[PDB]
């Protein structure tokens, strides 16, 4: 078993330590969502390769400019998340963390996860975003955005139902091993 | 950690750790309040467990299995007694803070109403002039201790070893040396989510609001003095890449 290292970066509340929860349980949490994740490492095997893999959070770390970046050394691969719920969380993925993550994670693979896609089709999301004159994040503006930092890939997922978590880390195993 | 403790923290929530018939005569309102008031603690007391597994399991022994200069393991874990001295103390008054509460005739069932007042001795004055300072240290030496680790696990048989050995136990998987510094890095940054939420199920007592409000604002304006004094060293730097 090799170790490869990941970290999720994106705005607060893009769900980003829900989808390290859920993933690192083996019970889904009916009674209390914790308010905070430690660390982890997951036991993946990935088309026929046993990993190791640390997860780690930015949660809290978002408006200390030089804390942050303790988070990178050795990152494998990055986790860049927005919630499909909030348009402006994708506004801010080129402009801030992408320039960072480029800085002190050169060279690493970042896949762009859509967080909170169960949300596309919830009445009150609808009307909540119509009073602002917007409307949730479109699967095409997922893809174009991905497409434009130069992500990896583009991936969704809902860590409320769970569809689509496991798919994104075993993607981003393989991304690690490249 | 010890095995009272273990055993008080080991349930996912406050709402599994009580007996469920105690549960039963409590709001809402007070069970989401406690729940994260438990996981306040809980964390805690991880944190603490990650502190002295840094120093008795690899500070303590590199310094008596091993036979490098004092001063690299001083480079590995830097501030880990100071910060050692810290979270157990605090640690110490929210478990008795705890124990306090609990009911006659039981060991787990209990209600903390306050907490605030404890949030803000600590994060206030001469204790939050030495935890600033400490973390300051802290995170600036972080990098050099990750460089630091693995220089010595690259070119050294014996320090390998140690490492192999120590860190094989199925409890320490997710504890190696790096882990361990980043666990202490990030957890600073934990605290004011944990208070934001706390206190957003904390509107019942108003003396209880203003007193985790001030808290919170406590515990931003230290990670504010944290984050500027933080100056990333850099084994072996030399003066003129310093002055740039």
């Amino acid at each position: 078993a090799i170790r490869k290292k990941l970290v999720i970066v994106g705005d607060g509340a893009c769900g980003k330590t829900c989808l390290l929860i859920v993933f690192s349980k083996d019970q889904f949490p009916e009674v209390y969502v914790p308010t905070v994740f430690e660390n982890y490492v997951a036991d993946i095997e990935v088309d026929g390769k046993q990993v190791e893999l640390a997860l780690w959070d930015t949660a809290g770390q978002e408006d200390y400019d030089r804390l942050r970046p303790l988070s990178y050394p050795d990152t494998d691969v990055i986790l860049m998340c927005f919630s499909i719920d909030s348009p402006d969380s994708l506004e801010n993925i080129p402009e801030k963390w992408t320039p960072e993550v480029k800085h002190f994670c050169p060279n690493v693979p970042i896949i762009l996860v859509g967080n909170k896609k169960d949300l596309r089709n919830d009445e009150h999301t609808r009307r909540e975003l119509a009073k602002m004159k917007q409307e949730p994040v479109k699967p095409e503006e997922g893809r174009d955005m991905a497409n434009r930092i130069g992500a990896f890939g583009y991936m969704e997922c809902s860590a409320k139902t769970k569809d689509g978590v496991r798919e994104v880390f075993e993607m981003a195993t393989r991304a690690a091993l490249q | 950690s010890m095995e009272m403790d273990e055993k008080d923290f080991a349930a996912d929530s406050w709402s599994l750790a009580v007996d469920s018939s105690f549960l039963q005569q409590h709001k809402k309102e007070v069970m989401k309040q406690q729940d994260v008031i438990y996981e306040l603690i809980q964390t805690e007391l991880h944190h603490v467990r990650t502190l002295k597994i840094m120093t008795r399991l690899f500070r303590t022994g590199m310094l008596e299995e091993l036979h490098l200069e004092p001063g690299v393991v001083q480079g590995l874990f830097p501030c880990v007694d100071e910060l050692s001295d810290i979270h157990t103390r605090f640690l110490s008054q929210l478990l008795e803070r705890r124990r306090q509460a609990l009911c006659p005739g039981s060991t787990r069932n209990f209600v903390i109403h306050r907490l605030g007042d404890l949030l803000i001795s600590q994060f206030s004055g001469p204790s939050a002039e030495q935890m600033c300072k400490t973390y300051s240290e802290f995170c600036s030496r972080h990098s050099k201790a990750l460089k630091l680790y693995k220089e010595l696990y690259a070119r050294d048989k014996r320090f390998q070893q140690f490492i192999r050995k120590v860190t094989r136990p199925a409890v320490l998987k997710r504890h190696g040396v790096q882990e361990c510094i980043l666990l202490v890095t990030q957890r600073i940054t934990k605290y004011p989510l944990l208070i934001s939420r706390i206190l957003q199920h904390s509107h019942g007592i108003e003396e209880e609001r203003q007193d985790l409000t001030t808290a919170l604002g406590l515990v931003k304006e230290l990670l504010s003095n944290v984050d500027e004094g933080i100056y990333q060293l850099e084994k072996g730097a030399r003066l003129q890449e310093i002055y740039n």
